[PDB]
């Protein structure tokens, strides 16, 4: 009740989503892509473009800090600079909050870290009015540490040796974000997947469906054109 | 690489066969007619042709 | 099985043990020329190591005829479906022949009942002359059409005839009609 | 049109009934044949077996579609020709449908 | 089999003649699995129970006439499938006991030929 229809865009620096899904505050857009397909590369290409608009919503957005998150659950050596060299090309490295995990840092807390730091978001996205842009990137490395507990303890695999318990762990991850009422900040929050080949039975592609409103895929077809 | 979906799948790959297997059971006498009264206007072709010529 | 299926273990695991498997079709059934076997989905991996042991009790070209008969059926099976659409008559004179001998093996050595008991009843004897008639009429078929002998004639021979009695007696009259049966065959295709 | 052939019954093309003016100039008369059918315009183009096209595949595989005035193969000479019965019969069933 | 029991009195001590008539074969096979997997038996093929056969005989096998009684049930069971295709028990296992099958057409029902 507390969440409000979302509706204020922001330039994504891709006409493509500004037009057919067209992002909004407090929206989500799960960005399917296969495996042997790059999603942690071309989605710094959204992280770096990524601007409000002020002057076609009427009230300036910019009055009130466009700060942005980031997050690994899991990623490489080469993954790790290329990320920071990103961010230090346009300088869009400053104002941000990072709390990446790597594969070699404890395998526990890729799964403890996303609920713990989306915490210390309602902090200043909610409570110091900032329009913070969450970004969470390679959830598999995620379902890796969740697949741990799934079925070597109590709880029993209740599809795809991940727990039964899997709807939660999807849940409270997932439901942070919405336009806030009676604040004037938001937790805009978009999940970038790295979902199994191309099937549609696989955990991941299941639930996203049905959660979000606004999706897009990105697709191998033209990755080998070389169309980014 | 891609690999498509193996219960959602399932339902349109038994629906393969129905398409398939009584699909082709007709493909057969269908291209047969055609071909069946072609050869009528082969011979018959050469009847004033050769008292022409 | 349910369906015919070889992923159920019942089947594939039979399959190898078992050397032989003998499926009746549907469609050869439903005309009522007994047995139905389709061939091409049988087989008996047996035969190898049982030649030796029926040309020595049996009959000493027994196996000969078996072997070099079964070609009539594979040079028919693709030879109906449409390639004799237009008749065979609009077709080579070696591609007629398959056909002229297809007769009396479709009328003769196919062709059962199993509500007549005089035909039904069968042993080595009666089989062994009748494929061994259809070799000693592909042989003179064969000879018929190197000569230019025509199709009307031999289609309306006596010697099919005299094929066609004697599956009409269990084997008591099968030796007498054999005596008359065999040279006629020889003085049919030399009356012509 | 445009019908040639030998010249004694390339005569009677240059009258009426059929119009023409060449003859033979090649193997099936390829410096007639191609040039002139470029534009198409021609009320009949025929080649005779006087000529011969073998590759008839040569003006298919150029004009890549076209029924409209393409060759018909006839005889063009005498020698009590009425054979392209014998011809043309073993000449379809060859290549489409089953051979003879 | 309450009916079941009733029906052996009706159509062979009675002379009568029966005709058993079941409809939807689906939920009674749901439900049977909820109460063998408790009594430690393991359900079967596509979950649909593996203990299916030998209960689903009895109801089945009360079919067939009988020497000097007259009168015996006929069985028409009437079961369900997705498309009538035969990749669970339901029409496998069913299909051994009982004799032929009669299933429908998708462009007869459209036209209203029934």
């Amino acid at each position: 009740v507390a969440r409000r229809k979302p509706e204020q865009f922001i330039q994504t620096g891709i006409s493509t989503i500004d037009v057919m899904n067209t992002l909004v505050r407090g929206q989500k857009l799960p960005i399917f892509s296969g495996s042997g397909l790059p999603a942690n590369e071309i989605a710094a290409q959204i992280a770096r473009q990524a601007t409000v608009r002020p002057d076609l919503s009427g009230e300036g957005e910019k009055e009130e800090p466009f700060a942005v998150v980031f997050a690994a659950m899991g990623i490489t050596q080469r993954e790790l600079s290329y990320f920071i060299q990103e961010f230090e090309r346009t300088g869009a490295l400053s104002r941000s909050v990072l709390f990446l995990n790597k594969a070699d840092d404890p395998t526990i807390e890729r799964i403890l870290t996303p609920r713990m730091a989306l915490t210390v978001a309602e902090y200043l996205a909610f409570e110091h009015d900032y329009h913070v842009l969450v970004i969470l990137t390679d959830m598999t490395n995620y379902c890796e540490a969740l697949r741990e507990i799934g079925a070597a303890r109590e709880e029993i695999p209740g599809r795809r040796g991940y727990p039964g318990y899997m709807y939660t762990d999807l849940a409270t991850i997932y439901e942070r974000a919405g336009v806030v009422e009676g604040k004037k900040g938001s937790v805009t929050q978009i999940p970038i997947l790295s979902m199994p080949d191309d099937d549609r039975t696989h955990p991941i592609p299941d639930l996203t469906g049905y959660i979000t409103e606004g999706q897009i895929q990105l697709s191998r077809e033209l990755h080998r054109k070389g169309i980014y | 690489s891609q690999v498509s979906p193996t219960r959602m799948n399932l339902l349109q790959r038994r629906g393969q066969l129905r398409l398939a297997q009584k699909g082709v059971d007709l493909l057969k006498k269908k291209r047969d007619a055609l071909v069946a009264e072609f050869f009528g206007l082969v011979r018959e072709a050469m009847e004033a042709r050769k008292a022409l010529d | 099985p349910p369906g015919g299926d070889m992923s159920e273990p019942v089947t594939q695991s039979t399959l190898r043990i078992v050397g032989a498997f003998w499926r009746l079709d549907a469609s050869l059934a439903f005309r009522r020329h007994f047995p139905a076997i389709n061939w091409n989905g049988s087989y008996s991996l047996f035969t190898s190591a049982l030649d030796p042991w029926y040309r020595e009790n049996v009959a000493e070209d027994y196996p000969e005829l078996r072997d070099a008969i079964s070609e009539l059926l594979q040079r028919e099976a693709g030879l109906q479906e449409i390639v004799q659409l237009v008749g065979p008559d609009a077709l080579q004179d070696a591609e007629r022949l398959v056909i002229e001998v297809g007769r009396i093996i479709r009328e003769d050595f196919l062709q059962q009942n199993a509500y007549h008991e005089v035909d039904a009843y069968c042993s080595m004897k009666k089989a062994y002359g009748i494929m061994k008639m259809i070799l000693a009429f592909y042989k003179e078929a064969e000879a018929a059409i190197k000569r230019g002998v025509s199709i009307d004639e031999i289609l309306q021979l006596p010697v099919l005839e005299r094929i066609g009695r004697a599956r009409y007696v269990s084997e008591e009259e099968f030796p007498a009609y054999f005596e008359e049966a065999m040279k006629e065959i020889q003085g049919a295709f030399k009356a012509l | 049109m445009a019908v040639i052939a030998d010249p004694e019954t390339a005569q009677g093309f240059r009258l009426a009934g059929l119009e023409g003016y060449g003859a033979s100039s090649a193997e099936e008369a390829q410096s007639l044949l191609e040039t002139l059918v470029e534009r198409g315009g021609y009320a009949l183009v025929a080649v005779d077996e006087a000529l011969l096209p073998d590759p008839e595949r040569a003006v298919e595989r150029l004009m890549r579609g076209r029924d409209l005035p393409v060759l018909l193969p006839i005889a063009g000479l005498k020698e009590a020709f009425q054979g392209h019965d014998v011809e043309g019969y073993m000449r379809e069933l060859v290549r489409k449908t089953i051979g003879f």
